[PDB]
């Protein structure tokens, strides 16, 4: 019944604003402090005052409040708990969408800017919603877009130091963010029905029903147990397979890239209470160690406890790591360089007994060997 | 004439061509499943919609496949099994290639938004991570007195994840732009007709450097014809390369146009430390802007070194107080009052006098040149009160209340 008085109240303040903006390029067409604010105000977005770094914090913390009381909202089922606090967060966050239109350069690109929507679509239905005493569940799951600005919180901080791990944070939190959101989107349309219909086909599916449903959809298996009915839902559906099999495709082995991209051969030699070690460096491969480790640990020289530490920039070949395997009691390898004081302290080297270099004999040139 | 370019052909054949397929076989399975198999006498049927056909060929072209519609009738089912033999191949090729030209576009397209009463330097040439940081941590550095210069990148290529965050860290003082300096284009979007300066800055360690001399000399050839009297500050690696931008027409060092060029500091420095050792040292902390922060870790020795890393050099007008001073007398007040070490004077054309004798008085509003941990600390020079004012000598207390 009710619905269309909370979305005429995210159509109106959006297009009021819109044709404010208009008139009034239009009449400075035709016919200072406010430069000091919009700095400040950027200066605050940006984390460089303190009091920005704070506000930044607290819009993100309370983004995610706000989309876990719509969890709520949607696992259950104007005087009620829940109602309360997220109108309480829609006038924070109403309070920082007038900071980020001071900050911004322009106003018309600003009031299209997508966060811009995310508070059209929710401050204005939380005033109706105590209003009219009903806590419509419309579309607040917008919220969790808010996820989406991790990496730059991260990097307003300095914590997220490479390039790796920004690509990393960047696209799990884009995929989770535009996962939740197109869940929260098919179980509006849904349990909506569709309006044509006057709303007599709809399905009740849960909220977790719709993200199981996705991603058993953007994975292409595609069981259906759980399928849409609505004309809404279905076109919504053909829509999300051609934008999200894309993601699925592209994101899921760019993770599996960069969780494969780890050294696993770091760490650091602990040296033995009374044992003595030998460092070996330069030309490491399947056939210089091979050769060596047969002639070092040979029966016909006397018994001497000995650890060999293989010190190279590269990662063994299979080979390699089956013969160092083979050996493991009395050979031990690591990733790293003697040309780094780190790595000459991780194979503990200030109390090795030599250290050998060994060259590669068959080089295209032997003076850049040497 | 309007689909102007590769790509726009391009992406406008895959769309249409995708689109007019697929609403075509929708149409014939629809033809398909409604007429049922004549083989049974048109009784096994389905009464599919076009929209649920239309549906149920994008879900099986995707190999989605949910099968809460599908084909039953055998002449339906055998188009299914063609169908799927040719659009997954179709599907799985133009969405990427789709993807792709949505992809290949310019995110820091647009144009320099010149704010109504502020300056901008306009910085090209090798722009990376590595050059970015290196210049804005000395640019931007809290010992220089506070300026609102805008920063105003501009260089033919999209930043790294490193360089891009850091762009986001300066977004109140610092904007970049996708284009060249080889462009007057791209020169007026950067609005270098009223950029305070250019500075063009070198690869130091390119393959070679008189490819890199080179382009840095082009990129002043550039700037200069679109524009003459914009202040070039380039970077160049050699010297024999300095006389090619001398004899630009449009060059004049009257304005501040300036070469640093590398090759010619560094073996000057050089040669310096021959007349006076390890004063390489003493003179390249003077021009990086630094700031002292002992450490417990720190032995004795570091502690005097880094002490004096912390100070660079800085320029000032002298105050009212020290006109008609000689120049020894000038250098004595501001060391043993104002604990300030005063190098050298620029006397009115004007010419710059160093460690000058007796002989030479300070004028009115002579600029001097100063050693100090910080420009802000130089200021005690200019606010110098009358004799009456400053007494007391407990620096701090050295303020603009000199009247
Ligand atoms: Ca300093
Ligand atoms: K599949
Ligand atoms: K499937
Ligand atoms: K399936
Ligand atoms: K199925
Ligand atoms: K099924
Ligand atoms: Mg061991
Ligand atoms: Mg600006």
């Amino acid at each position: 019944r009710q619905w269309y008085s909370f979305l005429a109240s995210s159509l109106v303040t959006f297009g009021s604003g819109l044709v404010v903006i208009i008139i009034y390029r239009i009449v400075l067409w035709l016919c200072g402090w406010m430069t000091e604010a919009k700095d400040w105000a950027g200066e605050l977005i940006s984390g460089q005052t303190t009091t920005g770094r704070i506000l930044v914090g607290l819009v993100f913390l309370l983004s995610i409040a706000s989309l876990i009381i719509y969890f709520i909202d949607a696992s259950t089922n104007s005087s009620s708990t829940t109602q309360q606090v997220d109108l309480a967060f829609n006038v924070f966050f109403m309070i920082y969408f007038f900071i980020r239109f001071v900050a911004a350069n322009d106003k018309l690109w600003f009031w299209v800017e997508l966060f811009s929507f995310v508070d059209y679509f929710t401050i204005p239905p939380s005033f109706v919603a105590i209003y009219l005493d009903r806590n419509w569940l419309g579309l607040r799951f917008l919220r969790a877009l808010q996820l989406m600005s991790i990496p730059d919180i991260l990097t307003y901080l300095n914590v997220l130091k490479t390039s790796t791990l920004i690509r990393l944070v960047q696209l799990v939190v884009s995929f989770v963010s535009l996962w939740l959101t197109a869940a929260g989107f098919l179980h509006l349309l849904e349990n909506s029905g569709d309006p044509f219909f006057d709303f007599g086909n709809a399905q009740h599916l849960t909220y977790w029903e719709c993200l199981y449903f996705l991603m058993v959809t953007m994975s292409t298996v595609g069981f259906g147990d759980i399928f849409a009915t609505t004309v809404l839902g279905r076109t919504f559906v053909v829509i999300f397979i051609m934008i999200f099999i894309g993601l699925f495709a592209s994101f899921i082995p760019e993770i599996a890239e960069i969780l494969g991209k780890r050294q696993k051969y770091g760490g650091s030699y602990k040296k033995e209470r009374g044992k003595r070690h030998v460092v070996v460096c330069g030309y490491i491969t399947f056939d210089s160690v091979s050769n060596f480790l047969k002639d070092f640990l040979h029966k016909d020289r006397e018994d001497v406890d000995v650890e060999i530490v293989f010190l190279h920039k590269g990662l063994p070949g299979l080979e390699l790591e089956g013969l160092l395997k083979r050996h493991f009691t009395q050979v031990e390898y690591f990733w790293g360089s003697v040309m780094d004081a780190n790595d000459l302290e991780r194979v503990k080297i200030q109390e090795a007994d030599a250290c050998l270099v060994l060259a590669n004999k068959y080089c295209q040139d032997p003076d850049q060997e040497d | 004439n309007v689909l102007k370019t590769s790509t726009l052909i391009r992406l406008v054949q895959l769309v249409v061509s995708f689109v007019s397929l697929w609403l075509t076989a929708a149409g014939f399975l629809h033809l398909l499943e409604n007429s049922g198999d004549p083989f049974f006498d048109f009784g096994n049927a389905q009464h599919l919609t076009y929209w649920e056909c239309l549906y149920f060929l994008m879900v099986t072209m995707s190999t989605v496949g949910f099968g809460d519609i599908f084909a039953t009738t055998v002449l339906g089912r055998t188009f299914v099994v063609i169908f799927i033999m040719i659009f997954i191949g179709l599907f799985a090729s133009f969405i990427p290639e789709i993807a792709e030209i949505l992809g290949k576009r310019q995110k820091y397209g647009g144009s320099y938004k010149k704010e109504r009463g502020k300056r901008h330097v306009v910085v090209c040439g090798y722009i990376t991570f590595d050059s970015v940081s290196n210049f804005l941590k000395d640019f931007l550095h809290k010992d220089r007195e506070d300026v609102d210069v805008e920063i105003v990148f501009l260089h033919k290529g999209l930043p790294g994840l490193e360089l891009e965050g850091l762009l986001k860290r300066h977004f109140t003082q610092v904007e970049y732009f996708w284009g060249s300096v080889m462009d007057a284009n791209d020169l007026e979007r950067v609005k270098i007709q009223e950029a305070d300066a250019c500075l063009v800055l070198a690869n130091k360690y390119c393959q070679d450097p008189d490819q890199e001399d080179a382009a840095n000399i082009m990129r002043v050839i550039s700037i200069k014809n679109y524009h003459s009297d914009i202040k070039v500050i380039v970077q160049l690696l050699q010297y024999h390369n300095k006389a090619y931008l001398l004899n630009i027409p449009s060059w004049d060092w009257k304005r501040g146009d300036d070469a640093v060029c590398v090759a010619e500091l560094k073996l000057g420095f050089i040669a310096q430390s021959c007349l006076a050792p390890g004063f390489s040292t003493l003179m390249a902390n003077l021009f990086t802007m630094r700031s002292y922060k002992p450490t417990p870790e720190m032995s004795q020795w570091q502690t005097d070194y880094m002490r004096g890393t912390g100070m660079e050099m800085y320029t000032e007008y002298l105050s009212s107080a020290f006109n008609a001073l000689t120049f020894p007398e000038a250098a004595e007040l501001c060391f043993s009052k104002l604990k300030l070490l005063l190098l050298a004077i620029e006397v009115r054309e004007s010419t710059l006098a160093i460690n000058p004798g007796p002989k030479v008085k300070i004028e009115n509003a002579t600029q001097g040149f100063f050693i100090a941990e910080s420009a802000e600390e130089v200021k005690r020079a200019f606010y110098y009160c009358k004799n009456c004012h400053a007494n007391v000598s407990d620096v701090r207390q050295i303020k603009k209340c000199k009247c």
